[PDB]
């Protein structure tokens, strides 16, 4: 995005760019939350050794999506 | 509050006092009186006793009824009448001082919460159509216009009634079911402003006396607010206007004649 | 209907998971309570002894 | 049917959703009575010796 | 001359109750 020149570019382009990069994050989204499932499903065999298991995830991303 | 006034005025000394061995007396008297389980207890216990199947009484949206009275009428009835009030006191218990509420109880609240705002605009509704048809048939000249949307809303009351229950179809009913009566009631609020105004120009055929251009002036008024009655179509205008005209005939002949001998 | 019938079902199933997961910690959170009150307390009767 | 089964899953789901958050509910008062009444008992009987 | 349309209530709401079944 700092070559695509964001706040540059007319409001079409940049309609495109941002539609582009919210699938991005949505992807992210959507599969971190299947790999969420997987590792709890990994977790319920796991249980038996550990709880430590903190499940907070700050993604770096977040504060650039917002 | 008053007994810790009491211990800051002497500590330990009030207790075994002159008079702080009958203030202990009354106050724990008073505690013994001032008992919450037993309300507590009463109350996990009716509703444990018989609410138990008062919970989920969703599904019978429509009831018919009986009503002992001149005729013996029966009406309407959804039912959801002591359970909106159960829902606020385990909300009120578990803000104000949380016990180990009955947790069946909780969940069966909360299944009555999810469906609760659609029943308040069903007896909402039926309330209002109840209202209406006791204006309706207080009147009778009304009828023959109303008939049509009294009809209407009829057979979408029967389409409610007919059904019970409908997990995906609910909302779109309920709102059709609100502008449906919103609408009836502005109708009848309508034309009864419309028939009064009718009236006192009917009514005041007979003062005006021998005055062609006044009485032409009156006819015209009134039949102003029969289009207002045709665009807004009711159901059978101009038979009632049929009726109007017939008497109308009949005040104007009488003044006529009246007149006639006077001239 | 049908393929957002699968995924609610699905959703619902995964966040019910979490559910059972919040449960569960909070079940051998109690367990742990209670048998620190149990052990401690028998630790009060020692010393008492 | 489908629609008819699918706001009924929705429903309930969400009802099983209200179960998981009381027995949260109970667990959450449950490790607050236990942690409370631990303390008390643990500091109290260690001052009484 | 047609005579159009009129109903009523207690009627219609007595009927569907032999409708309810």
């Amino acid at each position: 995005l700092g070559t695509r020149k964001l706040m540059h570019v007319a409001y079409e382009e940049f309609e495109k760019v941002m539609v582009a990069c919210f699938e991005v994050f949505q992807t992210w989204d959507d599969e971190y939350e299947k790999l969420q499932v997987l590792l709890r499903d990994i977790v319920k065999r796991k249980r038996e050794e550990n709880l430590k298991m903190v499940w907070r995830i700050n993604p770096a991303h977040r504060k650039l999506q917002a | 509050a008053y007994m810790k006034r009491v211990e800051d005025v002497l500590g330990k000394g009030w207790e075994n006092h002159v008079e702080g061995q009958k203030l202990k007396q009354d106050g724990d008297s008073f505690r013994m009186k001032l008992n919450t389980q037993e309300i507590f207890d009463d109350w996990a216990r009716k509703v444990q006793q018989r609410n138990l199947g008062v919970s989920g009484r969703i599904f019978t949206i429509e009831s018919t009824r009986v009503r002992g009275r001149t005729g013996n009428v029966l009406k309407l009835k959804v039912n959801f009448l002591p359970e909106i009030i159960t829902l606020s006191k385990e909300v009120r218990n578990l803000k104000w001082l949380g016990f180990r509420v009955p947790l069946a109880i909780v969940n069966k609240a909360h299944q009555a919460n999810q469906l609760y705002p659609f029943a308040i605009s069903l007896i909402e509704s039926v309330r209002t159509y109840e209202r209406t048809c006791e204006k309706v048939e207080e009147r009778n000249t009304i009828s023959l216009l109303v008939a049509g949307l009294k009809k209407e809303v009829q057979a979408l009351i029967a389409e409610g009634i007919a059904l019970v229950w409908e997990s995906y179809k609910l909302d779109p009913y309920v709102q059709r079911l609100a502008e449906t009566v919103f609408n009836f009631q502005e109708k009848v609020d309508d034309l009864l402003i419309i028939e009064e105004k009718i009236d006192l120009e009917v009514r005041s055929l007979e003062t005006c006396m021998y005055d062609h251009k006044t009485f032409s002036e009156i006819l015209n008024r009134v039949q102003k607010a029969v289009d207002d009655l045709n665009l807004h179509s009711y159901s059978n205008l101009p038979i009632w206007v049929n009726k109007l005209d017939m008497e109308i005939e009949r005040i104007l002949g009488v003044r006529l004649q009246a007149g006639l001998r006077a001239w | 209907l049908e393929q957002e019938k699968h995924e609610l079902r699905r959703r619902f199933e995964n966040r019910e998971g979490e559910w059972e997961g919040r449960v569960s910690e909070l079940e051998t959170d109690v367990k742990q309570l209670q048998d620190e009150l149990e052990r401690q307390q028998l630790h009060l009767r020692e010393a008492d002894r | 049917h489908l629609e008819q089964e699918k706001h009924e899953l929705r429903r309930r789901f969400e009802n099983r959703e209200g179960e998981w958050e009381g027995r949260v509910s109970e667990l959450e008062t449950d490790v607050k009575q236990l942690q409370d009444e631990l303390e008390r008992q643990q500091l109290h009987l260690r001052e009484a010796d | 001359e047609l005579a159009a349309e009129d109903e009523q209530v207690f009627l219609m709401k007595q009927q569907s109750l032999l409708a309810k079944q």
